[PDB]
């Protein structure tokens, strides 16, 4: 297997690795979300140089990991839909042993955890 | 499916100066059921005392056999047969069915009325004579009443004595099995005079 | 063994027998046949000593470590299941479980979940688990309300292992009563059959095929 | 059990251990595996022990009978044949295990016995559980010409090498000497090297330690 | 066990090893096989010590009430009842038996009756746990009328390589020789036959 | 076919007092009917005053012993030098024990020592795992002749005050070290004469705050 | 066969029956009286295997009758149950033994008392104040220790054998359809229709 | 799983005041067949250490590789291989004893019962038993097969316990020794006359006799035992 | 687990249920669903061995609504029947297969047609207008060939499934403790409360 360390530290004590992923979400089109009294809005840009486009089809922005919650996003759209997979995997897993749905923090927590992991994980970005 | 443990029970004997103790749990179950907490296993046949453990038909049964046997004895010999005698009796009884045979392990207990001698007896089922001078044990729990006669036991102990030695073996031997207990039953028997006393005993 | 749990106006009893036995051979009197997962959460052992000692115990480990994950306890559906889905693993494999996994929580309030080795989940109101679960189940259905006071669910729980330890040969030595509210679960005490069967006997009038 | 026999100048000798078991478990610890077949003919039994005394009990009783029919004292050879035809009979199922000896007016005879209705002659024999930890003794010790005397050494030595080294073997050591022209004497525990050390305690309980229900006096008159 | 017999020119021996076993214990080591059930008709026995005994004893019974009213028996007559009864009885019984006798018009003859009850009549018979090792050895040395001493020779060397490959066979070679003289009884010790 | 399991037999036996703790067992090793040693042990000192035997099939006790020994040096090792408690161990041997559930040591545990208030304990063991502290254990094969006689001298079952009525028990009380070590004698000379693989000797081995001390004594060797 | 009950009360002994007959996965018949009535003053109740049961019932009652016939008399309950008991005995090592459990409840005219007895195939006789033979006692039994006193009345004891029934068919796996009551007294035996 | 094929009988042992003996016949037994007849089933590690071996022989040829090796893998890189640091019998022993318990843990048995007899550097005998089990005892005396239930029993009149031995010479305990070999081929029918013994003493050494004999036998009674109960001739 | 039913009518799918869970001579609950919903106009019933039951139905659950939430859209229930049916045909063949039979009963939101499939723990599936699981197909197949019309309404087809319920608890040997009823229609899953 691909073993090699891409995430590693520099002499100035940086990841150089984790902070050009944070480039990659810095050229992604914008994502912004606002909470209320009593709900939570999730707005998202699309760039208008493409014409020509279906919108029926093309994935939408916002993703649904379960039915109380949703996910959007910034940066690159293919690293998007493998994060959306495992936390919707989560989602029935965790309603399958602990007979609940999961909260918010919760699903977080194990999406973030995830990100940590190839953040020091061999072979991996 | 084991006809000695179906049923379940125990009896114990004992000799003292000038006297002999049988005593019996009173349980009669059906495996885990119990069923009845008056099933008492000695029975007597004049002045000799008989304890019978095991499978209940046959204690039953057996009992009914020797009282018809003793009876018959009587009419013909013009008097009470004694221990010796009878343990004999048993012995030849029980070996009658040596390849269809009764599942039990009966005790004779008494005192011969010419000699004044204490006397005591155990069998297997096939009527193997086990005599002893100190006690005897039969039923479920034998190998709990076999560890507490051995310790507690000691020669020419007064009746008033002996009554506490017998009756505290085959209480705490109950009490480490599961199929005996229910009630207990102590017989104290002297050369013309014979006490039966009920004991208290923990009811599970 | 006997163990049972019911649910009733002001929580959940709890009560179980304290006798051990190997054939015939009563190896033991004094038996611990509640274990305490934790200050809030019973689970009763039936079936192999070993089996239910061990995983229960793991059990509370599971439940500690999810409270620390989450700062909030587990809900006993969540805990019972943990040991369900653990020993499904172990199915074929010849473990022997049956146990009652009880708790009281906010959003569930008393709850009872019976939990077997061959895989069974089950949410109830009353449960009687052992060898004489039959002797148990006669005494609580006979005389069992939502509306009992806890002084005499205390007792019917009581009065209950105390009829399967009379009739079963394999139930007795002493019981064990508990009684669990949302703030944890209280010990009601040690009670020896032999001391409690003859004061039950004189006070109540029952028992009288017994000699007294 | 160990039992042994052995043949000496002018007669028979035969030994015996006094343990009886069931399983494990002791039930007799001074039985008496020695049996009375004639006056002058004695059995050491082994196996199943309502076998060995039933077994040697109706051949002896027959063997009365025989005697008076005859006019004539018993022989061995004739309890050998009555027992091993009356075991051949029942293929095994009667688990008797004996060792016959005895004299007659033919001499002094010593046999073996087994369940299925075999039987040896010898000098020396030994059956029983402990019979491997008896014959050892007999054919490290055992010569041609024995007293009186050196027999029962011998014969004792043998069981107590049973009693020692076997499980199945235990407590006391019976023997009996079966001597040409001389009444058999039965030396009931011969040996007695197992006695039971004091107690460390007496258990003797306070009167009215035990509860009571009831009392009752007992009619055993008519 | 390793029995045989052997014809030969004054009449027929008869040749057995003395151990009886318990699996692997010997519960004899000076057993004799080699038993009588008339003046001059012997037998091997092999197989259950039991059996053999029982039926031996019958036989013996059975020829000496026919000596009682027809006279002497023949060695085929004796063989016959041995075979009848082991025939009759097969489903219950372990028995080989070599049947042996020596009459005045017959001579010598042996007659084997193995398990299923059969009977062979030959020149000599090698039978037992121990003579499966022996076929080959006995079959290479045996002559017909040979002598006295050489047929001591031959069973006693044919029962040392029995005895010395058969962990069942062991003890003493006893031999019973039958002639027209009489009755003779032969034994021979480890130490001799061993170095062979 | 191969069975990996034997029969070495022998039996044990703890009791706990106020300030002390013993743990008895026969020296006795068997195998069917054969004696194989007189003197084998089987109670050990395994540090931090903790005794342990386990006993049943011999091959089974001596490796669980081996790894609980070797688990008291690691716990030294990853823990600072800590004493390793009485209710420590016996949860380190449940894991032990358990570890092999599908493939079971054929032995019955005890051990003894204080407990961390100073006071006797004693805890026991079944072959996969369960364990249960008590005052009073017997173990092995007359655990059931030794056991029902604690129950009646050690904790008082049955017995009720004289002239009570049976109402009031006997209460309860510990036991002198001198009290102990007879009823431990006579436990095991009572199942020396009525088991077959019970004899030949006695080692107890007592546990104060001082330490461990043994003592020694001769059993029937019959 | 299954479920058959016992209860001794202070005038009379109450003998409770269920109705089912099943075989293989279908119920045959849901009314079938699993009694005889051996004399006036005695009745036999019994479960077990098919046909045995119902054999050895008649078989019972015919030897009864003769021996009333014989000496223009009635027997003892006591005297029943011991010959019942006798016929059992010698049946468990016949070469096919009766594989049938009974209950014996009679009312004794000499001592003006009810008798119940319970002996099952082996021959096993025990008088009882209550009894019941099968997987039944597992739940009545303990039900009984608790409810039962010994001066209870006729009407008492069918209340008492209510709750047995309630708690069998609430506990009980197998559908037994009810019970066949019927009650022995001073006046003999005679059916509770509506149960 | 096995089933034993080519088989060793009885090794017979005990301790006298200085060392130790230890003794097995020649024997490699297939089933009844006496098969082979130059088998040396007492095999020596080092001038202090006598391992005896009975049961199954291909297992036992395994177990000489394995103590052979352990020799040569003792002598790397110790310079004291030859003195201090030279392998002792209680060395030896538990490794055999390590390597057995594994085996039937594996269900995998050395189909065998082995014998540790030897003397180690302070001077104190050693032996001690194992078999396929992982079973380990010590005794006075040791014995496998038919030699625990022959042998012990005369070698136990000897040194019947610890106090016994220092009273024991090594003159007595080989005639003991002896003997119990004559009995074994009087009583085992799968033993062999030729056998072989070792001394391990502390002052002497290791003393390895082969091509040993049963003799003074008794089988002169024999003669005069006719028939099987009635018969004379 | 013992009796499972399904009766699939003009607009809806009825699925009928035990309530009972019985061990050994004990039953141990009343009040029983054994039923789970896989989507919105999907409803799985099952039977079989302890433990498997459960085990499966929420396994099947738990990717059937994985598949809902990945895709936005509901799977037909010929779709999902088809992947219960590969996951039981893969079960048969390990080391310790799911002792589990089920019934599927679903509405068709594209065709506006109800439709019932029946599954047994091998993988064998076939879709019906009635379906039965264990012992009860031979009482009820032959009732429901005689009564059963393909153009019923929802009421007709529960009238049908009482006249089942009543031969079962008339002719069964054991008490399965009534039915819990559920129907699938274009609205969905919902409950009958009082049967
Ligand atoms: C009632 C009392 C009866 O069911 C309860 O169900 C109790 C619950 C309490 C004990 C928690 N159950 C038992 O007492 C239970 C009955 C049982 C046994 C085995 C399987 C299922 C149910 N008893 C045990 O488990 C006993 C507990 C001992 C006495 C402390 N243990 C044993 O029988 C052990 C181990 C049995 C075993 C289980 C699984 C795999 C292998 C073995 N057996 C022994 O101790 C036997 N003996 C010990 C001494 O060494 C030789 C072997
Ligand atoms: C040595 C001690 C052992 O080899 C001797 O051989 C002695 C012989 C002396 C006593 C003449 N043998 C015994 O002590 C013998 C050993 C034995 C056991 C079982 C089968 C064969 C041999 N023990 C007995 O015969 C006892 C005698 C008792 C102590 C009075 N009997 C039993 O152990 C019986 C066996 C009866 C039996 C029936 C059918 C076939 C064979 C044997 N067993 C029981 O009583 C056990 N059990 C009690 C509960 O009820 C059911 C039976
Ligand atoms: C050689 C040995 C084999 O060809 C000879 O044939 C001799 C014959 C001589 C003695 C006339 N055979 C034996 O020694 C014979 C071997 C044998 C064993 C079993 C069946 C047939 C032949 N041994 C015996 O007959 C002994 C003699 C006793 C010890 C005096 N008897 C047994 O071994 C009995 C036999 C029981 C039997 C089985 C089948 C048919 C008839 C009888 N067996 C046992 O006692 C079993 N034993 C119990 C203790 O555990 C080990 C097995
Ligand atoms: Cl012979
Ligand atoms: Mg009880
Ligand atoms: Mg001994």
């Amino acid at each position: 297997g691909y073993d090699r360390a891409l995430s590693i530290f520099s002499p100035d004590g940086h990841i150089f690795q984790v902070e050009y992923a944070l480039e990659a979400v810095k050229r992604g089109t914008c994502a912004v979300g606002v909470k209320g009294k009593n709900c939570v809005v999730l707005g998202c840009e699309r760039r208008s140089t493409l014409k020509l486009q279906d919108t029926r089809i093309t994935p939408s922005k916002v993703s649904k990991i379960d039915s109380h919650v949703v996910l959007s996003f910034s940066g690159l759209n293919a690293d998007s839909r493998i994060l959306i997979e495992k936390a919707r995997v989560e989602a029935q897993s965790h309603r399958l042993t602990l007979e609940d749905p999961v909260t918010v923090e919760y699903l977080t927590r194990y999406v973030a955890g995830v990100q940590q992991r190839y953040t020091q994980s061999g072979g991996v970005r | 499916s084991d006809p000695s443990s179906i049923n379940g029970g125990i009896v114990v004997a004992m000799t003292g100066k000038d006297c002999v103790a049988i005593a019996c749990d009173l349980r009669l179950g059906s495996q885990s059921l119990g069923v009845s907490n008056k099933f008492e296993k000695i029975f007597h046949y004049g002045h000799v005392f008989l304890g019978i453990t095991g499978l209940a038909t046959d204690v039953t049964t057996l009992n009914e056999m020797f009282r018809y046997k003793t009876n018959l004895y009587k009419l013909k010999e013009e008097r009470a047969i004694e221990p010796e005698t009878f343990t004999q009796l048993v012995s030849s009884s029980l070996y009658e069915r040596r390849f269809g045979p009764y599942f039990v392990g009966p005790v004779v207990a008494g005192i011969n009325s010419k000699s004044g001698k204490p006397f005591i007896a155990g069998f297997d089922l096939i009527g193997c004579i086990d005599e002893a001078k100190d006690f005897i044990v039969s039923g479920t729990a034998s190998d709990q009443l076999f560890g507490m006669c051995e310790s507690l036991y000691e020669p020419n102990l007064e009746p008033e004595d002996l009554f506490e030695t017998i009756s505290q073996a085959l209480l705490n031997a109950a009490d480490r099995d599961a199929l005996s207990g229910w009630g207990a039953v102590v017989y104290i028997i002297k050369k013309d005079e014979v006490v039966k006393r009920y004991l208290k005993m923990r009811q599970d | 063994t006997t163990t049972l749990a019911f649910r009733f106006q002001g929580g959940i009893i709890v009560a179980v027998d304290s006798r051990a036995t190997a054939g015939n051979w009563v190896a033991s009197q004094t038996v611990k046949a509640v274990i305490e997962i934790n200050p809030f959460l019973l689970g009763t052992m039936a079936g192999g000593a070993a089996d239910c000692q061990f995983w229960e115990t793991w059990l509370g480990s599971q439940c500690r470590l999810h409270e620390l994950r989450e700062k909030e306890r587990i809900s006993v559906a969540a805990a019972s299941k943990i040991l369900s889905n653990l020993v499904y693993q172990y199915k074929g494999a010849g473990l022997s479980m049956g146990t009652m996994i009880c708790g009281y929580t906010r959003k569930e309030g008393p709850t009872i979940y019976y939990v077997d080795s061959d895989g069974t989940r089950l949410k109830g109101d009353i449960f009687c688990v052992g060898s004489g679960q039959t002797f148990a189940y006669g005494v609580l259905d006979s005389n069992y309300k939502w509306d009992l006071s806890v002084e005499d669910a205390l007792y019917l729980g009581k009065r209950s292992i105390l009829a399967a330890a009379h009739r079963d040969a394999y139930s007795g030595g002493s019981v064990n009563l508990y009684h669990v509210t949302e703030d944890g679960w209280i010990y009601h005490g040690n009670h020896d059959v032999g001391e409690l069967f003859w004061k039950v006997k004189e006070e109540e009038g029952s028992f009288n095929n017994v000699i007294g | 059990t160990t039992i042994v026999g052995v043949k000496f100048n002018n007669g028979v000798v035969i030994a015996a251990d006094t343990r009886s078991t069931q399983g494990p478990i002791v039930a007799d610890k001074n039985c008496a595996k020695l049996h009375r077949i004639s006056p002058k003919i004695w059995c050491a039994g082994a196996g199943t022990a309502a076998d060995t005394e039933a077994v040697t009990q109706l051949i002896g009783s027959n063997i009365e009978l025989h005697s008076l029919y005859t006019s004539r004292e018993p022989r061995v050879v004739s309890a050998l044949q009555m027992l091993k035809q009356h075991l051949f009979k029942y293929q095994g199922h009667i688990g008797a295990y004996l060792i016959v000896a005895g004299v007659d007016p033919t001499g002094s005879h010593l046999f073996s016995i087994h369940a299925h209705g075999s039987t040896d002659v010898g000098y020396y024999l030994s059956l029983g559980s402990g019979s491997l930890a008896a014959m050892a003794v007999l054919e490290s010790h055992w010569k041609q010409d024995l007293t009186k005397e050196e027999a029962i050494k011998l014969a004792s030595d043998a069981i107590q090498a049973g009693i020692w080294n076997d499980l199945g073997s235990g407590s006391n050591v019976d023997v009996c000497v079966m001597e040409i022209g001389k009444d058999a004497e039965y030396l009931r525990n011969y040996l007695t090297p197992n006695v039971r050390e004091e107690k460390q305690k007496s258990y003797k309980f306070p009167r009215g330690t035990t509860a009571v229900l009831k009392e009752s006096i007992v009619n055993i008159c008519d | 066990t390793s029995i045989m017999a052997v014809t030969f020119k004054d009449g027929v021996i008869l040749g057995a090893d003395s151990r009886t076993t318990t699996g692997a214990y010997i519960a004899n080591r000076v057993t004799d096989k080699l038993t009588r059930v008339h003046d001059k008709i012997w037998c091997c026995r092999s197989g259950s010590a039991a059996d053999t005994q029982a039926i031996a004893d019958i036989v013996q019974y059975h020829l000496e009430l026919y000596t009682s009213q027809y006279g002497t028996p023949s060695t085929e007559t004796a063989a016959s009842v041995f075979k009848e009864l082991c025939y009759e009885n097969k489903d219950n019984l372990t028995a080989g038996i070599i049947v042996a006798g020596y009459d005045d018009k017959n001579k010598g003859e042996v007659y084997t009756i193995p398990l299923g009850g059969s009977v062979h009549k030959l020149p000599y018979a090698i039978a037992g746990s121990g003579s499966t090792f022996i076929y080959g050895y006995c079959d290479k040395n045996f002559r017909e009328n040979m002598s006295k001493e050489e047929t001591v020779d031959f069973i006693k060397h044919s029962l040392s390589q029995a005895i010395k490959w058969d962990g069942s066979s062991g003890g003493v070679i006893r031999m019973v020789v039958l002639t027209a003289a009489g009755v003779e009884r032969l034994i021979f010790y480890p130490d001799e036959y061993e170095q062979l | 076919q191969f069975n990996p399991y034997g029969d070495n037999g022998g039996t044990i036996l703890g009791i706990a007092g106020e300030d002390f703790a013993v743990l008895a067992g026969d020296t006795r090793n068997i195998t069917d009917y054969s004696i194989n040693s007189r003197y084998e042990p089987k109670v050990f000192d395994c540090g931090d005053n903790i005794v342990m035997s386990a006993n049943g099939f011999a091959a089974d006790g001596d490796a669980l012993v081996k790894r609980f020994k070797n688990s008291v040096k690691w716990y030294h090792f990853d823990h600072n030098d800590k004493k390793l408690s009485i209710n420590s161990a016996a949860r380190n041997i449940q894991h032990l024990l358990y570890g092999k559930r599908f493939f079971p040591y054929y032995v019955h545990t005890i051990i003894a020592g204080l407990d961390e208030d100073g006071k006797g304990a004693v805890y026991s063991f079944d072959p996969v795992g369960s364990y249960e502290r008590e005052q009073c254990r017997a173990g092995g094969a007359a655990a059931s002749l030794i056991m029902p006689f604690l129950d009646n001298q050690v904790n008082f079952k049955n017995q009720y005050e004289p002239g009570t009525n049976g109402k009031v028990k006997k209460p309860l009380k510990y036991l002198s070290v001198e009290e102990v070590i007879k009823l431990v004698r006579d436990s095991f000379t009572s199942a020396t004469e009525r088991h077959i693989q019970v004899g030949d000797g006695l080692e107890i081995l007592i546990v104060t705050k001082d330490g461990v001390r043994k003592e020694f004594y001769e059993l029937k060797r019959d | 066969m299954d479920i058959i009950l016992g209860i001794r009360v202070q005038d009379s002994v109450i003998l409770a029956s269920s109705k089912a007959v099943t075989r293989g996965i279908s119920v045959l018949k849901d009314s079938d009286d699993k009694t005889r009535q051996l004399s006036p003053h005695t009745l036999m109740s019994f479960a077990g295997e098919a046909g045995d049961t119902v054999q050895f019932a008649e078989y019972i009652q015919a030897n009864i009758q003769l021996y009333s016939i014989r000496e223009d008399y009635e027997l003892s309950p006591q005297a029943v149950s011991s010959f019942v008991r006798q016929e059992l005995a010698k049946s468990i090592r016949s070469r096919r033994p009766y594989q049938v459990n009974v209950l014996i409840g009679g009312y004794d005219k000499k001592k003006n008392k009810p008798e119940l007895y319970q002996i099952d195939y082996l021959g096993t006789k025990v008088e009882l104040p209550y009894g019941a033979h099968g997987y039944s006692g597992f739940y009545t039994f303990s039900l009984l220790d608790h409810h039962y006193r010994p001066d209870m009345t006729t009407e008492e004891g069918l209340d008492l054998l209510k709750l047995c029934v309630q708690e069998l068919e609430k506990r009980m796996p197998m559908d037994f359809k009810g019970v066949i009551v019927k009650i022995v007294d001073k006046d003999g035996i005679r059916q509770v229709d509506d149960f | 799983t096995q089933q034993p094929i080519v088989t060793g009988t009885s090794v017979i042992s005990m301790k006298y005041d200085n060392g130790v003996i230890i003794a097995a016949d020649n024997l490699g037994s297939y089933g009844s067949l006496l098969r082979f007849n130059g088998v040396e089933r007492l095999i020596p590690v080092g001038d202090n250490t006598v391992v005896g071996i009975s049961g199954d022989i291909s297992d036992m040829q395994h177990i000489e590789r394995l103590l052979k090796d352990l020799v040569t893998e003792n002598a790397y890189d110790n310079p004291l291989a030859d003195a201090e640091e030279a392998l002792e019998p209680s060395y030896i022993f538990e490794y055999l004893a390590t390597v057995m318990y594994q085996r039937r843990s594996k269900m995998n048995p050395l189909w065998n019962a082995i014998i540790v007899a030897g003397v180690q550097s302070n001077g104190d005998q050693f032996l001690r038993y194992v078999n396929l089990l992982g079973v380990t005892y010590s005794s006075p005396t040791l014995a496998t097969g038919f030699g625990a239930h022959m042998a012990n029993p005369l070698l136990r009149k000897v040194v019947d316990r610890e106090s016994d031995i220092p009273k024991t010479t090594v003159q007595v305990a080989e005639e003991a020794i002896v003997n119990a070999m004559r009995v074994l081929y009087y009583r085992d029918a799968r033993s062999s006359r030729n056998f072989s013994l070792a001394i391990i003493d502390k002052n002497t050494g290791l003393t390895f006799k082969k091509n040993l004999q049963v003799e003074n036998m008794k089988w002169d009674f024999a003669k005069d035992i006719k028939g099987y109960g009635t018969q004379k001739i």
